[PDB]
């Protein structure tokens, strides 16, 4: 005839147990976050202890002593992405993956950043050409400046 | 119709494949991995477990010396010694006083607790793995029957006969070394036989319970029984098998990697889901029906309802049911976009009937395949509210485009407008 | 003084190491690996063995049908027939002569050899080695103790505790898969339990010979009895285990790599000669000889007399002993160059003593480590005549100069010709 701790206080957040626990008795806590990538947990719990446990897309499972195992499925629950305002919805995008997009939204800043920097020379640059071509003629008649219209002001001809 | 199938290494869900077999009527799987069962191949290297100094009772020769000898017991500890005067019941009762003489004698046992609480070293090697593959199959709706994982055997047991892996994910959760208490496994680099340092695990190390012999390093050292009285100083260690249970590590069923259960039993480690499995079947010819008897179902529609972007089969789907004839249609998603609760759906005249599902994509464009006919069940997903329970039905997470399509587009026109301002200068240029 | 030493892993031939503590007298070691066998870990996968159509006597309806059932016998292979009038020492017995019917029923079974006389398939990982490692040591003159490989086990067995391996020449002769028959052992890809085809091997697949389960497709197929007469037509494949013995492979102690024997015991495999094996020994204080009590030999001189270029101890050497006190002196070859018969050689008072050995070089400048004293014993040596006889205590042969120190200095000489010819042209350019 044996031993058994008090049942636990299920809290749920975004992908995370909150868990106000209140043990009669020190008891070891104990978790298997069941990807290849372990990361178990240990705390004998004496005090009554609130604890947070990241728990992953594929399930955690939660052992309150000798008290059966739990398991639990924490999927999302930051809303994905409906959209009808143009981008602070987007969060919800990011609320579900906080490592990808950190690196996705700054490979998404960095591409237009490439595509600024390669725009503007093949903009300066073809702005620089078109007008050397041009304004060095000076009077120059071709009424098709209109074509770049960054480099401006013909000779009225 | 061998219907050779990649297949994820996941305990508690079925896996409803679609036999397309040309010629008869295609039919549905649904096979359930129950169990992942490993049983690698290992060896008893020794049991350990606490000593016990179980002292034979001293000598005590009242006028000279006794010369010991080294007794083949396991760490058979004995020292000589003099200068005694043995109260003993009467006052002391050899009457010299420096010739009494006292040879304490102890050597280590195996603790009756050795038998029963004890621990337990292994050399750990791969083996092979198991499952009770329950498939409800088809029409013969049964059969849940233990077989192995290495891809050439079978198990004719019902009707059909399966092929299993060999799987790709040799990831064995033990160790190859490990120690083993009653249920708790501990994947542990145990020292070794013959070796273990007193204090530390294993001080005692016996082969077997039944094994005589031993390695007992406990530093056991006797010393001098005080003040002329019998009794035997005995200064030792308690066991590595004391400590050990209370100043252990923790359980690889609580430390394990990719979500495996332990048992003290055949040393399996069930319900280990990572990788997968590339699983084929030859069903029974005879369980299949004839293209020609079941209905055609075509010139259908298809379109989601409420869907539930979840793991809990929240999705759902009426569909446009347009059928010739009148009976069972067995269903499936070829994409793995979604996954169906339904494996078969009865059909009237041309009906409609609603089915449930799980997804992962926002938008999901998934195909399903209503007994040879295709559709596109296209549509938009709602997320949910309640996520604290057991594990998922959905396991088809994907890359999942509303700023990304004329977005990367117009990125793209920034330098498409490149070389279309470039080369342009060529003909201004000429 | 934990005698670290790397050795070869050979089994029939001496090790004799020299154990040079500072400060008290040198000890010669004699390590011979008497044996290596292995025992890796395995696992008994199943028996086979040729079947037994152990017919179940069949039964005789007069007049009308009777329709058999699958029983669960292994294989059971039943056929009902009718169209008999079966002659059964009267004529016939049944009066009809159609609705005779005639169900014949087989099922295989286990062979009473099946026990004894059987092949035996392993799943076949790496396990440990072991040895009966005989250590003449010092003076202690004596231990032949069993020990392990895995580098941190003792065995204090005599008095010294000695530590081997891990061995770095990890092949296992045997292979993953195993067959094993009596004594002859297959490193054979058997098919697995439960697949094995009709006539290849592995047609009866038992996991034990108790089992009464098992797995045998032997293509059993019944026909009718000819002509209304009793009996059972039994169509079968002779079995895989008939064949493989008289169609086999040739066994591992017969084609195994790096020199291995086999036996029908654990599953050891003997004596396997390869590579080296990192030993360390602690020996017992006690057995060692302060420095203050052996002779001091220096001053002295050695040469060779006969040396033969050879594997028996065929070199011989005179030392001309310089003495301090007499007694004995243990020798050692520090360079693995020569391998010396004698460990110990008896001194009186600068006396002359010749000693045994074998070298490869044919100018063998090996030290000789008398007793704390130096001293190449150069010389030269003689090829012998007579090489029929088992196997060497050389086993030193390494690279073996009469046309390359000149002659590659000669070589360099043309092209250090070179830069001082050119360079020069240098100074009479300036």
């Amino acid at each position: 005839i044996a031993t058994l701790a008090p049942e636990p206080l299920v809290e749920h957040k975004h992908r995370t147990l909150i868990l106000h626990l209140h043990p009669d008795h020190p008891t070891l806590l104990t978790t298997r976050s069941l990807g290849s990538d372990a990361n178990p947990t240990r705390q004998w719990i004496e005090r009554p202890t609130t604890v947070n446990f990241t728990v992953t897309g594929e399930g955690l499972e939660y052992t309150w002593g000798n008290h059966p195992p739990k398991r639990v499925w924490a999927q999302e629950s930051g809303e994905g992405n409906p959209h009808g305002w143009p981008h602070e919805v987007v969060v919800y995008y990011y609320n579900r993956y906080p490592l990808t997009t950190i690196i996705g939204l700054c490979t998404c800043v960095a591409i237009i950043m490439v595509s600024c920097v390669t725009s503007v020379w093949l903009l300066c640059r073809t702005r620089n050409l078109c007008i050397t071509p041009y304004k060095l003629a000076p009077n120059a008649q071709v009424p098709i400046l209109l074509a770049l219209l960054c480099c401006i002001k013909p000779t009225r001809a | 119709y061998e219907h050779t199938a990649v297949m994820p290494n996941k305990v508690g869900i079925p896996y409803k494949a679609l036999v397309e077999r040309p010629g008869y009527a295609p039919v549905h799987l649904q096979i359930q991995l129950v169990n992942t069962r490993i049983i690698p191949s290992t060896n008893l290297e020794y049991i350990t477990c606490k000593y016990k100094t179980k002292v034979p009772s001293p000598v005590v020769k009242c006028c000279g010396a006794t010369q010991c000898t080294s007794k083949p017991h396991p760490d058979y500890q004995c020292q000589v010694f003099t200068g005694v005067y043995p109260f003993m019941w009467g006052g002391a009762y050899c009457f010299c006083d420096t010739e009494n003489t006292q040879m304490s004698e102890a050597y280590v046992e195996r603790s009756e607790e050795c038998s029963i609480d004890h621990a337990k070293a292994y050399k750990v090697h791969t083996g092979t793995v198991q499952a009770m593959v329950n498939i409800t199959y088809g029409s013969v709706s049964w059969r849940s029957a233990d077989v192995y994982v290495n891809g050439e055997t079978p198990a004719k047991i019902g009707d059909a006969k399966l092929i299993i892996g060999p799987l790709s994910s040799a990831w064995s959760p033990f160790d190859n070394k490990v120690v083993v208490y009653g249920h708790e496994v501990y994947n542990y680099d145990f020292p070794e036989y013959g070796t273990g340092k007193a204090g530390s695990f294993g001080d005692l190390q016996s082969r077997t319970s039944t094994s005589n012999d031993l390695y007992a390093n406990t530093n056991l050292k006797l010393q001098r029984p005080q003040a002329g009285i019998v009794h035997t100083p005995f200064t030792q260690a308690p066991s590595g098998f004391e400590r050990w249970k209370r100043d252990k590590g923790a359980p690889l069923n609580d430390v394990a990697p990719f979500g495996c259960s332990i048992a003290l039993e055949p040393l399996r480690a069930e319900n280990c889901a990572v990788g997968s499995i590339p699983i084929s079947i030859d069903i029974p010819d005879a369980a299949f029906t004839r293209i020609s008897e079941t209905p055609t179902v075509s010139d259908l529609e298809c379109k989601i309802t409420e869907c539930t972007y979840a793991s809990d089969f929240g999705g759902i789907a009426t569909v446009a049911y347009k059928s010739s004839k009148a009976g069972n249609c067995p269903i499936h998603s070829p994409s793995g976009v979604a996954v169906i609760k339904e494996n078969d759906v009865t059909l009237a005249e041309s009906g409609s009937f609603t089915f449930h599902f799980s997804t992962a994509n926002i938008h999901p464009a998934f195909k399903l395949q209503v007994c040879t006919s295709a559709v596109t069940c296209k549509g938009d997903c709602k997320p949910p509210k309640d996520h604290i329970v057991d594990y998922p039905a959905q396991h088809t997470e994907s890359f999942t485009w509303s700023w990304l399509k004329v977005l990367v587009g117009g990125t793209s026109a920034f330098i498409v407008l490149g070389l279309i301002a470039t080369a342009v200068v060529a003909l201004v240029l000429f």
